């Protein structure tokens, strides 16, 4: 697996140190000697600090909003594609909404 | 009595309203809202007059209108296939005399008379129709009087008449830019004018666009039509004891 990760390390960022953040908590976090053994022969706090390093660029951030807060994006993002220059106001946002609202119950 | 029986049983059952609208257009694909339009049109409604004052339209006048591929043409040439005394015209290749009535002389008196045309002998039937935006306004015309005042009227070449064509009608008109752009609102979309758009007392602007649980199914299903051994398409009610059915159902006038 390690080898794995560097060689993914490498291809997208190919930077060291890069790495080396990634590792200084894998090594420091462990207790006993067989935990740290264990880890460095699976690797997997590097999947987790992956992730937490990637959390909330802007995936994250999309997946921790509830229903009407979705509801307003996409209906704003279809005004804003409707409109050529994208820009669009709160109003249309809304009036787009409501239209989708009725749609929906109709 | 014996047939009595048969009746009996396709209207005793509790999901015939479901079990025939599933079963209009067993080759089709879903479309469970136009497959009911059309079974409300082959069933009309009461063109009871009211007071002596006057007469009012009793059928229903569904118009499809599509995107491409959405199996709209399908509809009508079974309609026009399985509707009593119907009649198909593509619409643009006729012309607005020739859909409502025609005038014409004969050599037997040297006297001008009238033609029945599709309007005329399409009464008491659905007179489908395709391409209603190819059909120029010249043609688009000769229509509304079938529509609302149920009947035509003519006055040429010194005959003077009017004929009642009992007919409901139907569409196939593709939009404007024969896709149309979801971007765009639906005003400035359909490119006919407000009368014909009202008359039209069901409308379907039917969609086509992409997906994963639909598409697959739809291919299935179109495969399974050209795998002509893998006809299971049988569904609960034939394209015959609809039929009578319906020729029963025809009568209640609520
Ligand atoms: N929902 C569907 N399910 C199965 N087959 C379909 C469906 N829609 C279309 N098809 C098939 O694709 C062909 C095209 O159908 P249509 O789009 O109805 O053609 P059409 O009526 O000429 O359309 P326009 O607007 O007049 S060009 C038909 O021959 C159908 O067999």
């Amino acid at each position: 697996n390690l080898n794995r990760h560097i060689r993914m390390n490498f291809e997208t960022f190919r930077s060291l140190p890069t790495l080396k953040n990634s590792i200084i908590p894998l090594v420091a976090t462990s207790k006993n000697f067989g935990s740290l053994c264990t880890a460095i022969k699976s690797c997997s706090f590097l999947d987790i600090y992956n992730k937490n390093q990637l959390s909330n660029n802007l995936t994250g951030r999309l997946q921790s909003l509830s229903d009407l807060e979705l509801a307003i994006l996409i209906s704003a993002a279809r005004v804003a594609l409707r409109a050529k220059d994208g820009s669009f106001n709160f109003n249309l946002a809304y009036a787009e909404y409501e239209k989708m609202i009725k749609a929906i119950n109709s | 009595s014996d047939e009595i029986n048969e009746l009996k049983e396709m209207v005793k059952d509790e999901h015939i309203y479901d079990k025939l609208v599933r079963s209009i257009a067993p080759a089709v694909f879903g479309h469970e809202a136009v497959k009911k339009g059309i079974l409300l049109q082959m069933l009309g409604g009461v063109h009871k007059s009211t007071v002596e004052g006057i007469k009012l339209r009793g059928d229903i006048n569904i118009c499809v209108v599509g995107d491409p591929s959405t199996s709209k043409s399908q509809f009508l040439k079974y309609v026009v296939g399985f509707a009593p005394r119907s009649v198909y015209t593509s619409g643009k290749a006729s012309s607005a005399a020739g859909l409502t009535a025609a005038v014409v002389r004969d050599e037997e008196g040297g006297d001008y008379t009238i033609e029945a045309g599709a309007l005329m002998l399409a009464d008491n039937g659905i007179c489908c129709i395709d391409e209603f935006d190819k059909m120029d306004i010249s043609d688009q015309v000769a229509i509304h009087e079938a529509m609302e005042q149920q009947t035509i009227s003519i006055a040429k070449a010194g005959i003077h008449a009017t004929l009642n064509a009992r007919t409901s009608i139907l569409a196939a008109a593709n939009p404007v830019g024969g896709r149309y752009n979801r971007k765009l609102s639906l005003r400035g979309n359909l490119n006919m004018t407000a009368p014909i758009m009202s008359r039209f007392d069901l409308f379907f602007v039917i969609l086509d666009d992409c997906n994963e649980k639909i598409d697959t199914e739809l291919a299935s299903h179109i495969v399974d039509l050209h795998m002509k051994r893998d006809e299971a398409i049988e569904p609960p009610f034939s394209a015959e004891q609809l039929r009578r059915y319906i020729k029963y159902a025809r009568t209640f006038k609520p």
